[PDB]
């Protein structure tokens, strides 16, 4: 994250402010998801399954958020990507 | 006449124990293994935030991820080739001994 340096005799002395994650929790993941016959990828996070629904999150934080046209891209079939998943994506326009 | 060669504190077989960790921290955790907890990850996905970072979409590779591996084993065996015809690969070791 940043550092601070530190006078000594003879040398200097670094203050590394690092990030170290912690609490980490096991989950199910997905490469891509298939729901208008096309295949989604994330985008800048990671498709995360809780056991029975599909979010998008962060890689160094977990921060589940509905899968929605803006966090993914449309990109190809589905039946190339092996073992991708079939899970609906949230249209923001629809209700709208 | 006093020439004594001491021999070094790791062993091979820790140096060989060591590399073994650090290769399957590498293929099991990407590269959180080295800044905290090593997170279990799938290779494929390992490879796609490669890709994402080198400045490539991942679709690419999961569209191409069997060529990809293909050409990885045919490097691997050139370079396993080039290792046992080629003599002066380890040139650099064997001028310091």
């Amino acid at each position: 994250l940043m550092s601070f340096p530190q006078s000594a005799p003879h040398g200097v002395v670094f203050l590394h402010v690092t990030y170290v994650p912690a609490q980490e929790k096991n989950f199910t993941t997905a490469p891509a998801i298939c729901h208008d016959g096309k295949a989604h990828f994330p985008r800048e996070g990671v498709f995360v399954s809780n056991g029975t629904h599909w979010f998008v999150t962060q890689r160094n934080f977990y921060e589940p958020q509905i899968i929605t046209t803006d966090n993914t891209f449309v990109s190809g079939n589905c039946d190339v990507v092996i073992g991708i998943v079939n899970n609906t994506v949230y249209d923001p326009l629809q209700p709208e | 006449n006093g020439l004594t060669v001491l021999p070094p504190l790791l062993t091979d077989e820790m140096i060989a124990q060591y590399t073994s960790a650090l290769l399957a921290g590498t293929i099991t955790s990407g590269w959180t293994f080295g800044a905290g907890p090593a997170l279990q990850i799938p290779f494929p996905m390992q490879m796609a935030y490669r890709f994402n970072g080198i400045g490539v979409t991942q679709n690419v590779l999961y569209e191409n991820q069997k060529l990809i591996a293909n050409q990885f084993n045919s490097a691997i065996g050139k370079i396993q080739d080039s290792l046992s015809s080629t003599p002066s690969a380890l040139g650099k070791l064997q001028d310091v001994v």
